[PDB]
């Protein structure tokens, strides 16, 4: 499932802002 | 609507007066009891503090001037303070004091104890559509207000949406906020929320905020974002792909609103059309929404965080707690002279 694939991914935590 | 443009007309006047002549040096570091770190970041931390003479708790954002200069965020930081001290809206976090010393910039904001929407969203898993529409409505009203002031927000995400005691949203982090008439070109935001035109370095406008709204609404209702991966590049690839898939439990209304918001073509993206924000407000998904009771915060919130004391931090993750030194010499004086 998509949820399962998400929870197993590396970006389930708080996501940093970016800029460059 | 009639008292809406009347409202926004008066609000523009209040804003522009503060914009023209920003407040400065309205407090100092020794007036606050530093207690605990509520959130970490690139420039420094965001501590929970108590005002010595007031007793009130605030969230003090501390920015290492040298780190701001090093990451070339000078102008962005000057934007954030100047915009924050000038704006005023029920769903915006409020800047009480701003000041600086030899080493740091300080922004003292009202404390929002309910924690980030992010935390509650991840724990609960996902919000039902009525829950996600109570939140989305607040953001719609907030973007309408901000854009009318020619302000572009550029970092909407659950991490930057705090929940207050009455269950309402306070938008925080104006680090990428910018008053701009016309196009701008800065690559900034958060990967899962970047509009296609940002990624493709095209130059963009306030329509990137409405895209971000679509992404937010999707994440709140699906429990996960419409574009995720392990590396930002692969995220960008999915975003510029223009292909989105909705969960089976998504209502037909919700799907239609989101395809309109996650529209890659700026000529067909909701909020960026002739009728502007009212295309969104009059969508069937929002047919149940009373925009006025939302603003007045007369609705009843579907969730109210467990309260247990004025200086409670149970709705915030714990962080490591660093020194706080102030150099005996002034750092970066010229750069932050207007802060
Ligand atoms: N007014 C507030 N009340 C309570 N907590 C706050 C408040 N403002 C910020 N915080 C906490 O600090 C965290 C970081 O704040 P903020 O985004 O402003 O910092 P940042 O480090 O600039 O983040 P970013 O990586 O997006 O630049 C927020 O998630 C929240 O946890
Ligand atoms: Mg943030
Ligand atoms: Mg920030």
């Amino acid at each position: 499932t998509t949820y399962a694939d998400f929870i197993a991914s590396g970006r389930t935590g708080r996501r940093a802002s970016i800029h460059d | 609507q009639e008292s809406v443009k009347e409202f926004l007309a008066k609000a523009k006047e209040d804003f522009l007066k503060k914009w023209e002549t920003p407040s400065q040096n309205t407090a100092q570091l020794d007036q606050f009891d530093r207690i605990k770190t509520l959130g970490t970041g690139s420039f420094g931390r965001v501590m929970l503090v108590k005002h010595k003479e007031s007793g009130n708790h605030y969230a003090m954002k501390i920015l290492d001037k040298q780190k701001v200069v090093k990451l070339k965020q000078i102008e962005h930081t000057l934007n954030e303070k100047r915009i924050l001290q000038a704006v005023n809206f029920p769903f915006l976090v409020k800047l009480e004091f701003s000041f600086k010393d030899n080493s740091n910039l300080y922004m003292v904001m009202e404390y929002v104890a309910g924690g980030e929407m992010f935390s509650h969203l991840r724990r609960i898993g996902r919000f039902s559509e009525p829950h996600a529409r109570f939140y989305a409505a607040q953001i719609v009203l907030t973007f309408e207000y901000l854009h009318s002031l020619d302000l572009i927000y550029r970092d909407l995400k659950p991490e930057n949406l705090l929940i207050d005691q009455q269950g309402y949203i306070q938008v925080t982090d104006f680090g990428f906020a910018k008053r701009v008439k016309g196009r701008t070109w800065t690559l900034c935001g958060t990967p899962e929320y970047l509009a296609p035109e940002i990624i493709l370095s095209k130059g963009y406008n306030k329509a990137v905020d409405w895209w971000a709204l679509g992404v937010l609404i999707y994440e709140m209702a699906a429990g996960y974002p419409p574009f995720f991966a392990d590396q930002p590049i692969q995220i960008y690839e999915k975003i510029v792909s223009g292909k989105v898939r909705f969960p089976s439990h998504f209502s037909s209304d919700l799907k239609d609103l989101l395809r309109n918001l996650l529209q890659v073509d700026l000529t067909k993206r909701f909020g960026n059309l002739k009728n502007g924000v009212n295309d969104i407000k009059n969508h069937k998904w929002f047919a149940t929404t009373d925009w006025i009771a939302i603003y007045q915060r007369k609705v009843e919130a579907p969730f109210i965080p467990k309260f247990k004391g004025p200086g409670d931090t149970s709705n915030f993750d714990d962080y490591e707690e660093e020194e706080i030194r102030v150099s005996i010499n002034e750092k970066c004086g010229k750069e932050f002279t207007e802060f």
